[PDB]
């Protein structure tokens, strides 16, 4: 449904 | 030592120079903070080509009507498979699955996995159109340098005259196709002249914080480092979402052969850039001359499930954090047959997690295998391999599978029964030439170790394997289900990486708990080593949505070895217990121990206790009194080594390991002794599924 791997800085 | 060109003052920049190991890590970090300090390394502008207002997304509405004509003129099909890790078996099944004589196979290995180059070099050896990348990098998660791998081997496939193909599609050895190859082909061939990228379509602004696209970043040492800020170039749009794509042969020629203010600028700034392919190609695409090629979607479907994929599990990988979709399990089958959009392969498929969702959906596509097909239902993983060196080893795994091997040679001597001379005793010789994980109906087995002996009654070496598997250890006297302890302990799949449970003196046991549905409940939990000392204890609060619970209680090493326990109550009422074993090391160094290390190690923690706070008052309200006698052999039995040592260990493996059966490969004097390849458990069985052959009329192998 949703994209993109990264989470975040934290 | 050399000092740096320039003052470092950053947080970040500092943070990586401290954690960083090698000296030409050091050095490359300054380089690269001095050369953007002064406004050197990092584009500020870029020229946009693209004539139109914005994002174009031409359209395919779709009718199932659209894949089922024959194309006279067919697309072929240049396939590049990104591989890494052990499920060499795996891969050959969905090779299989998406060949066809007029594409081609373009591999690349991760450096870090040559079991699976050696074997992905078979395949490449038999077909004329598969080839492996003779360029080899460490494509770790996030790392710049799969961009890298990406771009070379479109150059090194565009520079092949000898294979025309017109699309370029990428896969890993988690994907799998969930469409035929004949309705791919038809499909398209009708959008020839299409690029497939999927955007993330939420926020933009969100999107580039939550990437870091205005973080700086560098790959070194297999570590991505954060070094600093970065602004965004002006003039351009920044898209991004998923690095799995289609992308037609003449904007794959574009982006590689291009000198234009759009690819030169965009090569510099994702050369330090984490996850640069999820963006990279967006970019370069929506601001060239091709932007009114794109079609948003990839034709993929992504099992994403942040509740479990994000756990920020990359951490020591990346000054960031991850996410990574979950595996497909039997109840997601009805997802590959969706309506909505167009769909041809699918992500995550793990072998070692579920095999019957890969069994049904490659079953669905290409039919049943004829009646007697053997091994259809197992799965067979080589998790070492003798050409790599017993280094690539650890002690304990290999004091471990030493003992398997001779677990299994005494299961030999005793089956053949006899008052003559016993012509199945062994005497082991070497080191293990190679192990399996090994599956049944997505159960796991134990182990197979082959390795060589020889036959004393006639002298001779002999090839054999061994099949061990680990006694049952869990006991229920509720919500509860299951109790384990094992080490890396994967949160997203929520199982242990350790299958066998391998443990030493030195490691760090991980107690996970699994419950059921039900009323919050609270729990107590007690560790108690080999000789009755309770090492550790603690509660624990048991949710109404609780399915899973683990903890690392932290006890200093190293622990005393022998078989430990760890027992669960509820207000002094017994629930459960398991069972695990910490292994004495016969080998130190990837040598065998010595009485000074083998003291050292065996003998309990080095502060004469596991935790500052003791327990010694719950002993007596447990029934656990401890023995003189024990506490006393325990001491003694640190002190041995060699023989000696060898029976306390084999005495411990026997004790929670049983010796299934024993298969010789060649030929063999012991009479009870079955033919490896004529079992159903070796891996010289036959496994067709997973086998490549000859290349039939429809150009088909599967």
């Amino acid at each position: 449904e949703e994209e993109g791997s990264a989470g975040g800085q934290g | 030592d050399q000092p740096p060109k320039c003052d470092i003052s950053g947080k970040e920049a500092i943070s990586a120079l401290s954690r960083a190991k090698s000296k030409h890590c050091r050095q490359e970090i300054g380089e690269t903070y001095c050369r953007h300090k002064l406004g050197l390394l990092m584009p500020e502008k870029v020229t946009r080509f693209c004539p139109l207002e914005g994002k174009a997304n031409k359209n395919v509405q779709w009718d199932e009507d659209s894949v089922e004509y024959m194309p006279a003129n067919p697309v072929r099909i240049a396939f590049v498979l990104v591989v890494h890790g052990r499920a060499s078996r795996q891969l050959q099944r969905m090779f299989k699955a998406i060949y066809h004589k007029d594409h081609f196979y373009y591999i690349h290995v991760d450096k870090r996995s040559n079991y699976l180059h050696r074997q992905v070099l078979q395949v490449s050896r038999q077909y004329s159109n598969v080839r492996v990348t003779p360029w080899r990098m460490a494509t770790i998660w996030g790392g710049a340098s799969l961009l890298s791998t990406y771009l070379q081997s479109m150059r090194d496939l565009l520079e092949m005259t000898d294979w025309p193909w017109d699309f370029f599609i990428n896969l890993s050895a988690a994907d799998y196709p969930i469409r035929t190859n004949d309705q791919l082909v038809a499909f398209l061939s009708r959008y020839r002249d299409m690029n497939f990228l999927k955007s993330h379509g939420r926020d933009n602004a969100r999107f580039i914080r939550k990437q870091g696209l205005d973080r700086l970043f560098l790959e070194c040492d297999a570590h991505m480092w954060r070094l600093g800020d970065r602004r965004i170039p002006e003039g351009i749009a920044v898209d991004g979402g998923s690095d799995w794509f289609l992308l037609n042969r003449r904007f794959v020629e574009y982006v590689t052969f291009s000198t234009d203010d759009l690819v030169t600028k965009m090569k510099q700034f994702y050369s330090y850039t984490l996850l640069p392919a999820e963006s990279f190609f967006h970019t370069v695409l929506e601001n060239s001359p091709h932007c009114d090629t794109m079609v948003d979607n990839n034709l993929r479907i992504t099992n994403w499930n942040r509740k479990l994929g994000c756990k920020c599990q990359y951490k020591h990988i990346v000054d960031w954090c991850g996410c990574s979709p979950n595996d497909f399990k039997p109840q997601d089958f009805h997802r590959f047959q969706q309506t909505a959009r167009p769909t041809f392969f699918a992500r995550k498929f793990e072998a070692v997690v579920n095999q019957e969702i890969i069994g049904q959906l490659d079953y669905y596509l290409y039919g049943n295998y004829p009646a007697g097909t053997p091994g259809l239902r197992s799965y067979w993983e080589n998790v070492y391999d003798e050409p790599d060196g017993i280094h690539s080893l650890s002690d304990v795994t290999l004091t471990l599978y030493h003992s398997f091997a001779r677990l299994g040679l005494r299961r030999a001597e005793t089956s053949l029964h006899t008052d003559g001379e016993n012509s199945c005793r062994y005497y082991p010789m070497g080191h293990p030439a190679s192990v399996h994980l090994y599956f049944l109906a997505d159960r796991f087995q134990g182990f197979l170790i082959k390795h060589h002996a020889t036959n004393l009654a006639v002298s001779k070496l002999e090839t054999l394997e061994t099949w061990v598997m680990p006694k049952k250890v869990f006991k229920i006297a509720g919500r509860l289900q299951f109790s384990e302890v094992g080490t890396d302990w994967d949160a997203k799949e929520r199982l242990f990486r350790n299958f066998g449970g391998l443990l030493g003196p030195m490691d760090e046991p991980v107690g996970m708990q699994k419950w059921g549905k039900g009323p919050n409940v609270t729990v107590t939990v007690i560790w108690v080593d080999p000789v009755n000392v309770i090492a550790a204890t603690y509660d624990i609060l048991i949710e109404s949505t609780a399915e899973f619970t683990h903890y690392k209680p932290p006890l200093n090493l190293p622990l005393r070895p022998g078989v430990w326990t760890v027992k669960i109550l509820h207000h002094w009422v017994p629930v459960a217990e398991t069972k695990f074993l910490v292994a004495p090391l016969t080998f130190s160094n990837r040598q065998p121990i010595k009485p000074e290390e083998a003291l050292k190690l065996h003998n309990g923690p080095l502060r004469n206790a596991y935790m500052e706070q003791s327990f010694q008052s719950l002993n007596p309200v447990l029934s656990l009194p401890i023995n003189p006698a024990q506490v006393e052999q325990a001491r003694r039995n640190a002190a041995s080594t060699g023989t000696a040592l060898e029976g306390w260990l084999d005495s411990l493996v026997g004790g929670m390991w049983t010796a299934m059966d024993i298969c010789a490969t060649g030929p063999t004097a012991c009479p009870v002794m079955q033919t490896c390849s004529q079992t159903a458990w070796s891996s010289f069985s036959p496994d067709p599924k997973s086998e490549l052959g000859a290349v039939k009329p429809d150009g088909r192998l599967r």
